[PDB]
């Protein structure tokens, strides 16, 4: 068998340093290697809607405690009036938010969509792939609803156990979602349609209608990669995208923290409804937990005293279970807010604000549907095997002084390419390959005393 | 009911709970060897005493769970699961179901219509044997002329298969359904 | 009379859908006809606020009670220091919000502001046309303060029945609002007067100072709408945009959802306060609701019993309200930061982000006074009557493999116009109109496989 | 002595009014001497984390109440469950932030960093000195850990009175932070380090490893500030700056409301722990506070009559003060999501929206640690001296009505300069400094009516 446990620190992971230089030039450190990588997480958007028959759970059609119970009448109203208000904004809160998700206009799917991207959240024409997966690793209890009830009844099989059925003792209700899974699923099919592209300004008039591979290029050239670069490696490109999907079909573990989320969304669902459940039997000091019993084994006088102290102790319970879902449904509408900005922005568009999607830039990001909420995916680039280069802030003419220029969306590096002639060579941002220095690359600017002199061979301008 | 728990005349449109239709006793099923015919009758939701064990609820052949011979099988909530009857065979118990109700409020044109929930039609009827509350006459003022009518979501009364398709009905009944005034 | 309700399915509105094409060249949508719509939401920022007599609350000034109570007196102490830290907090919450809508500088406002926009927001040289409308709206009591008391005395009509006279039986009191109905009023006429403009860079130092019509020009080619069109259609934009904030006339019923979010903020304080009205005749099995009776009636040694428990339940209703109101209070803090991100962004500046405002890209927004809070309203652009065009990726000199071209903020599409000879068209991206091609429309960009090549005439270059 | 409080009227600050003007041209306010300073918040990250020893809180191991207790040993159970939940979630939280401002490189931190700015934010090469003054000002008491318990211990101070030794007596436990002061004080170096700068287009993959001041005249030059102006006033800038941190050595009093905030997160965290060291006296009606004293004095009927009654309020304060917990462990985690977007976009780059930071446009932003939470710093800039000129729309030439321009991030004004011959001048946008019209300056415009027509001298086009 296994041995000790071993103590140990936490690992700080130091970042690369590179150094720091004064006068005219400077260090600079830019990735080699990029290689695709995936993100996830869950956002709840609704609480499963709870009804209570307070009458009924409070007793089981006793007339003894019908009597005593209408002194309490108006708690039972305030209790079911609470109830509606919660389940009204939940309703109002879906409904907002696929107002937003749907697009004016899309692209028919059809399959081979990408081209050589394999795009496996194409829809089985159905869910998708992917949803399916996520409802099939999720332990839910089956739904109701159809047949339902039925299966509370006798006519079904004797193992079943399911706390649905206890609906039906209880007084408990869970109220059907209001959209259809199967219009759902037409919502997020619309949001595949709109991509390729989001480009092209704005895009929320007219709509480009483009093949998905080149609105990856579009997005690719718009972190900083040159388009020489992209035409060479397209193969390569769709190669490592598709790689980055493929571990989607390992990913639907408990120990993805996103998958997690989904789990325990399910887990706070059946937990509210067991508690109830667990109080049907708790008594209060009461010599029983039934009604019908304590009524048989006891005189009037103090039969009445009994039932009265069963029933306040019913009342709190529901009181609690009441606050406890008014504030579950406020946290889930600020979670549903929360997704629809996401909607708006990582998944109708790219993305130029960092923190806010994968750690890697971004690039597109797709929604699909999960339980109670909307479950994400995003796309990312990731920088890898970083080499220090030489740099200059500009360069300028040095028999006319103010002729100077600067890199546009990229930087001015000393050459290291056996191809280029040239002392000096333009590189992208987001990954290093030199290219000639030409006025398609630059832009004039005002002269600064750290621009480099150059004394002969400059293109932009050749003069 | 749903006009009392608002304290008013002039209730705002929508969908609304009610209470739920009870269960429906049946004649009683006694054992306690040491009075016929009651030995037993599978059954629906009939009164039964076991060895002075006792309550309300319908009883199903299943199959044979341990142990036998402490008579009484429980769930971890203490609600009595199944009984060893001594005729030899093992019946399960499942106490009893009730029928969920809510209805649907028109305020403009002040009507209703109504919702039985997941029951199914096939144990619906035009009047009932349960109960709830006195009547439900006036859904029956048009209601006595129709069938009760399958949804998915559930049976309903009074609700006409229209096959229309609108954006917004102000009263869904949740899934695709909705409640056209 | 009315017959039977009429079961119906949801509709699902399909989107328009574009053909997928593959090759150089590819299908476009683009609107022909765009219509000014207005949006428009309430965001609360403040919760009314209360503070409680707690010796009061609890018993009337009794003897028998006063001398049981200071038992209990540590309950209320701790009952004020919790709703006075409320209190202190909503102040802060509304001077936060105050010190960003001000803007160091503004226009003077005057009658004919905007020209042929109508414009009846302006002053009335006041609160505003539209705040009257939605004041005599909502349905509060009147508010106290002035003459305040002497309308719960006798020296007033008969008819009053206002929760706030029964203010000074039940100990409660009401705190006036910070900032004065004036001062508010002159903050938001301050951010009426920094529109025109927002745009020409920063804005968070230099103030344009020009008319509304033209800070309006700008913010519709902002969106991609050419310019050429713009002139042509100075009036008929004027006109749409005036019957777009003549609706707001009829806007303000309950079917409105951000009229009704204004209407439910104050159902909400008038709720809490009758709460707490409504507990003064709960007894909690104590013989009378009245201390003053209760004592009355008793000999002394079962009086205090009977009174202790009467206090019993007071102190903890209070002590239930004090837990709502710091709920309630926080959730009104986070509400009012979320005001001061749209009043810095929304009304401060044309947005890009779409999902935020109202659906329709952005122009300018306004925002009014409302009971507890800000309600905005959204001007916004609608696209209609979507065509489909043939568009290329770019265009390239066949002569010449490196004169390649793109489009800026718009769309080469093959003309359909009798006007122009040049068989390829410039157009707007938010609406359809063609232009001929010239260097303002285009930029340079490396050559691509998919970019069309011209067997002649290209006027950029045009060699 | 002093004499009577004075009413008085709050001050209306009145916007600068710039006139309104028609015609074609207008009226605009530039300000001539800004000024460098400093905002400050604080963001609670997280809740202190606390567990309590079920079978000991209510009793002290007397065998009577253990017997009793076993009645009610689910309620314990319940108890430990939610607390360590709530206490894995703050750990989570910690974690997730700490993930996103890590940076994948940075410079190493020498002294002497940043040239002339004085930056005494750098580390005593840990901590900072700023860090020290915020630990030093607040009150809180020292930790534990180590030495711990042995000063609870009568090897010790007769003066210690610390709540955190009253925990070996309460069974309370204070667990320690997740993430060790150190590697703390790591990750805010490398944010450190990773300034200067987040320019240069993308910095979400290259690294520009430039010098501090460089990255500052960048930051300037994108808020409209001309480079001219620039390169004179280069040691009047770094003195302007020096004195808006300069202040910070005098900011840390109560009047700072950040940090205000600062010590009231370590008010509410002392306050939680009090109110159940309190409760170990309060009787519920029982005959004593000391379950061994209540033992003593009675005879077992009616001392576990006693002893039940004391139990049961014992743990209704522990299932209020685990609600209590619940919530505010959720508020924290949804603050530190708002400080991970401030680290992603407020300290990782300047930020055009105004809105968040101090309201002066964005300058560099710094993140140090504090109890609980981060202290954001942000720099900013502050117009004065507003002056009012007139301004043109553009240019076009007379001779040539298809020649037109407009300057780009700045304005043409009517030149006031001797040094300058022609009759118009651009000026930046955020400074006022006229400069001749050159092309760097301007971008050329379809013509519109708005614009002057100049008769002679315009050099873009020369012609
Ligand atoms: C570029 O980066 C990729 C990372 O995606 C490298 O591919 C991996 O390289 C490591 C190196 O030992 C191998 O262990 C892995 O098996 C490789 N594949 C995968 C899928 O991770 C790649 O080698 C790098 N270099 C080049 C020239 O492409
Ligand atoms: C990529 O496309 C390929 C086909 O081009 C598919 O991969 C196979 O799909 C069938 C159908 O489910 C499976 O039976 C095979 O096992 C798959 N091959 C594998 C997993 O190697 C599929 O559409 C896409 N696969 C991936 C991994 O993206
Ligand atoms: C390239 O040549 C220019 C010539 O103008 C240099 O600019 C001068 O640099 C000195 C260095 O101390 C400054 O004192 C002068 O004020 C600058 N001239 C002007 C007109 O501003 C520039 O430094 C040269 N580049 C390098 C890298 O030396
Ligand atoms: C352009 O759009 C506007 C706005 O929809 C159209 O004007 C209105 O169209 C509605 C359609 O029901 C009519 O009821 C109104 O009478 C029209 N006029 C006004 C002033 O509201 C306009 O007709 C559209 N033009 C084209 C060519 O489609
Ligand atoms: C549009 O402007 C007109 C004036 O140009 C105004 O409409 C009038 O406003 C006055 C003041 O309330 C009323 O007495 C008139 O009855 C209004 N006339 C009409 C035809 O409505 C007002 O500023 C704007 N009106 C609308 C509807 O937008
Ligand atoms: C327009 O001319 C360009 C030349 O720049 C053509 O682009 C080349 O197309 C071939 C086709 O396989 C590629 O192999 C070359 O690599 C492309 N050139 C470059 C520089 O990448 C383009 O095909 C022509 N388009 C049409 C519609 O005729
Ligand atoms: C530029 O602005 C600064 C403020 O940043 C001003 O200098 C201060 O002026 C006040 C006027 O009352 C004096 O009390 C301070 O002593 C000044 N110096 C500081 C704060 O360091 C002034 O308006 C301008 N300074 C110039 C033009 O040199
Ligand atoms: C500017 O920096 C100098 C040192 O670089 C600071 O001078 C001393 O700094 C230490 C530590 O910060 C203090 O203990 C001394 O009191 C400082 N001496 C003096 C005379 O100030 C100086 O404080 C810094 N000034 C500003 C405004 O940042
Ligand atoms: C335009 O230039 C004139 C002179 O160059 C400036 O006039 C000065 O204004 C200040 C402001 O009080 C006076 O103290 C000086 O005496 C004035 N100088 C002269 C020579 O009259 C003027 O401020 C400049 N700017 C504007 C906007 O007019
Ligand atoms: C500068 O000259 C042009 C003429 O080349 C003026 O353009 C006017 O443009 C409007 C379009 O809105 C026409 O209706 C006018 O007829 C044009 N005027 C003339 C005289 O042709 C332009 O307005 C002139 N700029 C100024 C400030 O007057
Ligand atoms: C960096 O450059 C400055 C420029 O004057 C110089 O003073 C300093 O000594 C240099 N640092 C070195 C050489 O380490
Ligand atoms: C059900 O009971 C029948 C007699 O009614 C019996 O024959 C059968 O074996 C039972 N089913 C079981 C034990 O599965
Ligand atoms: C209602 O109408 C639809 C129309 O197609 C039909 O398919 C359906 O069978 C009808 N009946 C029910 C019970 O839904
Ligand atoms: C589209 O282009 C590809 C690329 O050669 C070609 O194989 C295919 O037949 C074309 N047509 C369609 C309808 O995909
Ligand atoms: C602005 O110009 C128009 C043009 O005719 C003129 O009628 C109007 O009076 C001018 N405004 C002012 C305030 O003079």
């Amino acid at each position: 068998v296994p041995g000790e446990m071993r103590l140990a620190s936490i690992a700080f992971n130091h970042p690369i340093q590179v150094d720091q230089l004064n006068s005219s030039y400077f260090k600079l450190s830019i990735p080699t290697n990029f290689s695709f990588g995936v993100t996830q997480e869950y956002i709840q958007t609704t609480i499963q809607k709870v009804t209570v028959d307070c009458k009924q759970y409070v007793c089981n059609g006793f007339q003894k405690c019908e009597q005593l119970l209408r002194e309490y009448g108006q708690f039972c109203s305030k209790i079911n009036q609470a109830l509606h208000g919660a389940n009204l904004r939940q309703d109002d809160s879906v409904r907002n938010l696929f107002a937003s998700v749907k697009s004016s206009q899309s692209s028919p799917i059809i399959p081979g969509f990408g081209g050589d991207f394999n795009l496996t959240l194409l829809e089985p024409v159905a869910r998708s792939a992917i949803e399916d997966l996520l409802f099939d690793k999720v332990t839910i209890a089956d739904p109701g609803y159809m047949q339902g009830y039925d299966d509370c009844m006798q006519q079904g099989p004797a193992s079943a156990r399911d706390l649905i059925c206890a609906q039906y003792v209880a007084g408990y209700k869970v109220l059907p979602p209001l959209m259809d899974v199967n219009m759902e699923a037409a919502y997020t099919s619309s949001l595949l349609g709109s991509i390729a592209g989001v480009g092209w300004t704005a895009g929320l008039s007219s709509f480009a209608a483009i093949p998905f591979a080149q609105s990856i290029f579009y997005r690719l050239n718009g972190v900083g990669i040159t388009q020489q670069v992209l035409s060479e490696n397209q193969k390569l490109i769709a190669n490592k995208f598709n790689q980055a999907l493929g571990a989607m079909q390992t990913g639907f573990t408990t120990t993805n923290e996103a998958f997690h989320k989904v789990q325990d969304a399910v887990n706070n669902n059946a937990q509210a409804l067991s508690k109830l459940a667990s109080e049907l039997s708790n008594t209060f000091g009461a010599i029983s937990a039934s009604i019908g019993d304590i009524i048989q084994r006891l005189d009037p006088p103090e039969q009445d005293a009994q039932i009265d102290r069963l029933i306040n102790g019913r009342l709190t319970t529901l009181n609690a279970f009441v606050a406890q879902q008014l504030v579950r449904s406020e946290s889930a509408a600020l979670s549903a807010q929360l997704a629809k900005d996401k909607v708006n922005e990582c998944v109708k568009a790219q993305s130029k604000r960092s923190g806010f999607c994968g750690q890697g830039t971004h690039i597109v990001s797709f929604v699909v549907n999960a339980p109670n909420g909307l479950y994400f995916m995003h796309v990312g680039y990731y920088p890898s095997n970083h080499i220090e280069v030489v740099s200059a802030y500009g360069l300028c003419d040095a028999a006319n002084p103010t002729n100077c220029i600067a890199p546009v969306n990229g930087y001015f590096i000393k050459t290291n390419n056996t191809r280029i002639v040239d002392e000096w060579s333009y590189t992208g941002s987001s990954f290093y390959a030199p290219e000639p220095i030409t006025s398609l690359n630059t832009k004039y600017v005002a002269p600064q005393v750290t621009y480099q002199n150059i004394s002969t061979n400059l293109p932009p301008p050749l003069l | 009911q749903l006009h009392c728990s608002y304290e008013s005349f002039d209730v705002e449109s929508g969908v609304y709970s009610v209470s739920s239709f009870e269960a429906k006793p049946s004649g009683s099923v006694v054992e306690q060897a040491e009075d016929t015919k009651i030995a037993s009758q599978l059954g629906n939701c009939v009164e039964y005493s076991l060895y002075g064990v006792s309550g309300r609820g319908v009883f199903q052949n299943c199959t044979a769970v341990g142990v036998r011979q402490q008579r009484f099988v429980y769930d971890a909530y203490q609600n009595l699961v199944g009984y060893y009857s001594d005729d030899g065979n093992y019946y399960c118990l499942r106490a009893c179901v009730s029928v969920p109700v809510s209805v649907i409020y028109d305020k403009e044109t002040k009507t209703h219509a109504t919702l039985f929930g997941s029951v199914a039609c096939e144990h619906i009827s035009s009047t009932m044997s349960q109960y709830s509350r006195s009547t439900r006459s006036m859904l029956k003022r048009r209601d006595s002329t129709y069938g009760p009518l399958q949804t998915p979501v559930g049976c309903v009364l009074g609700l006409v298969n229209s096959s229309l398709f609108v954006e917004d009905c102000k009263l869904p009944l949740g899934q695709s359904l909705c409640a056209l005034p």
